[PDB]
């Protein structure tokens, strides 16, 4: 029943903005850690952005260098996340999920279909 | 001693990923040495980040009376000669202000003596320099600044370093006026001029015929203290090139050779070297199976902090070892004139603690 | 003065097993690597087994698929090679060699047959 379920993928020109979004069903998001991992043309998965249950606070891989922007909204069930400045670079597949845990560490226990996203210059 | 030949045969495999990165290039590397700084990360890591160190590890620092024996396996090594002889250190660098799990840091100090570093990376400049004068007290200034350390910056959250520095004097010397100039035969067949030392004794030998029929020259040089000893293989031919071995080495082979091993005089040409080698260990260990813990939310960290999420920025090996004439009732001389053995072509060395079977170190001579 | 008599082959049935073993004389045996070929009408001689003088590394044909080991022994100068799990395609002549390069030995072979 527990099922993520992520939306907001789509073209994007190079400096463009895009939001993408997962909705939780079957559990709420503030117990458990959430991420955003994603994967591009030839390369392995990797993390993007966390939210720690430990205490609400977010974090970013080194290639954000503060551009992206990690939320959950409670009344919606929904996690977010905000993506400014974008490059050709981050053109990839982008998925979400979920632990029961203090902090994000594999293994996950839910993760989503995944997502595309395109930055064509 | 169960510590001791789990250790060296994983440290050995790590050698083996490096040797085969860096083909007709020079590496010095320890195995003692990789396998010492990976037991400490062992206690900060959990779940499956925990289980991958394990299995390619194959034992657990938790586990009782595990913890002593790697101390009284330090111990051992270094209590025999000391001096300015031999040097080592391992060190974990984490970042200041993070909330770590409760009892922690005593509890890493009751099991291996020493505390996990704790500095601002937003000192950017600070930090190099804790990370560097680290090495660099421990080591007696005996090797050169750590190249890797410049990807160190704000955002850097763990760091895991090693460095070892070797010089022994041996059983016997080599007299030093047989010291000269010789051509050395590398790999792609051009020679270059080395000094070459000489020395004719009794020596503990034997052939080494792999599958294929190529045969190998091994040889033991036992150092002072008689407790420590280097080996020297070489395939005869020229043709056969050094990869040929390394790709099938391992640690219970090195001790297959020694105990098949007689004593026999030769007259050994063998070069005068210094090698220094900073190894990144990521693609290594990744090989070996240990891949959570270099990436970002996926490493488990969960026993050093359940506070926030952490990864190893950065994991170096850096080693430099010498290798030189000195040494320390009735010797009797050779009547007959003894067979010779020159090692003037690509060769690999071991140093090996007899007793225990520690690998301390392992590395290959492309060019002298 | 050198000599390798192979024994230990003959008739057996389709999933039976064998025992092949090489007796060796007339050569340092502790420094040759020793190696098991076959070879049947038609066909060229193949690579089967191969063994170090020490520290038990060894080698196998593509063929062999985990079903054949090579072992030695050293103090009684002899080779061998346990078959099991046997088809009618491993049907041939084997033959043990002693090799320490560029020096190599044959011996004279033993008839294996599977059906």
């Amino acid at each position: 029943q527990v099922q993520l379920v992520e939306s907001g993928g789509g073209l994007v020109q190079a400096g463009g903005s895009l939001r993408l979004s997962c909705a939780a069903s079957g559990f709420t998001f503030d117990d458990y850690s959430i991420a955003w991992f994603r994967q591009a043309p030839g390369k392995e998965r990797e993390g993007v952005s966390c939210i720690s249950s430990s205490d609400g606070s977010a974090y970013y891989a080194d290639s954000v260098k503060g551009r992206f922007t990690i939320s959950s909204d409670n009344a919606k069930n929904t996690v977010y996340l905000q993506m400014n400045s974008l490059k050709p670079e981050d053109t990839a597949v982008y998925y979400c999920a979920a632990v029961w845990a203090r902090v994000c560490r594999n293994p996950y226990d839910y993760w989503g279909q995944g997502t595309q996203v395109t930055v064509s210059s | 001693s169960y510590v001791a030949h789990l250790a060296s045969d994983f440290g050995v495999r790590v050698f083996q990923q490096v040797a085969q990165a860096s083909k007709d290039r020079n590496v010095v590397f320890s195995p003692y040495g990789v396998a010492s700084v990976l037991a400490m990360l062992q206690l900060t890591t959990g779940g499956e980040t925990q289980q991958q160190i394990q299995a390619a590890m194959g034992f657990k620092i938790d586990d009782k009376g595990m913890a002593p024996a790697l101390r009284h396996l330090y111990k051992e090594l270094m209590g025999p000669w000391n001096k300015d002889e031999i040097s080592t250190t391992d060190a974990i660098f984490v970042q200041r202000d993070l909330k770590l799990v409760q009892g922690f840091m005593p509890h890493f100090f009751r099991l291996f003596r020493s505390t996990v570093k704790q500095v601002d990376f937003s000192e950017v400049e600070r930090a190099r320099f804790i990370i560097n004068d680290w090495v660099k007290t421990h080591t007696k200034g005996m090797i050169s600044h750590l190249l890797g350390t410049g990807a160190v910056d704000q955002l850097t959250r763990l760091v895991l370093v090693n460095a070892l520095y070797f010089n022994g004097q041996w059983k016997t010397p080599f007299p030093d006026s047989s010291t000269h100039r010789r051509l050395f035969h590398k790999s792609d067949g051009s020679t270059v001029s080395v000094p070459m030392m000489a020395q004719t004794n009794k020596f503990n030998y034997t052939e080494f015929t792999t599958p294929d029929g190529h045969y190998y020259d091994i040889l033991e040089l036992p150092y002072h203290g008689d407790t420590l000893s280097m080996f020297i293989a070489a395939p005869y031919e020229k043709e056969v090139p050094l990869s040929a071995l390394t790709n099938i080495l391992s640690a219970q082979l090195i001790s297959h050779w020694k105990g098949n091993m007689t004593r026999l005089p030769r007259l050994l040409v063998l070069p005068k070297f210094s090698l220094e080698t900073e190894v990144d260990l990521r693609k290594p260990l990744e090989n070996l199976g240990m891949t959570d813990m270099f990436r970002p939310f996926q490493a488990d960290f969960t026993s050093l902090s359940d506070q926030e999420p952490l990864h190893v920025a950065l994991a170096l090996q850096k080693v430099k070892i010498e290798v030189n004439e000195s040494g320390t009732a009735v010797i009797v001389s050779a009547r007959m004139a003894p067979e010779e053995i020159i090692i003037d072509r690509p060769f690999l060395f071991v140093v090996r603690h007899n007793p225990t079977g520690t690998v301390l170190f392992m590395g290959q001579v492309m060019e002298p | 003065q050198v000599q390798l008599v192979e024994s230990g082959g003959g008739l057996v049935q389709p999933g039976g097993r064998l025992r092949l073993s090489c007796a060796a004389s007339g050569f340092t045996f502790r420094t040759y690597a020793m190696q098991w070929y076959r070879q049947s009408p038609g066909t060229e001689r193949e690579l089967v087994a191969a063994i170090s003088n020490i520290g038990g590394v060894t080698d196998y044909g593509d063929s062999v698929k985990g079903r054949f080991t090579i072992s030695r022994d050293n103090a009684k100068t002899t080779v061998y090679l346990e078959m099991n799990s046997l088809k009618p395609e491993d049907t041939a002549t084997y033959y043990c060699s002693a090799v320490r390069l560029p020096q190599r030995y044959w011996g004279r072979g033993t008839q294996v047959t599977v059906s």
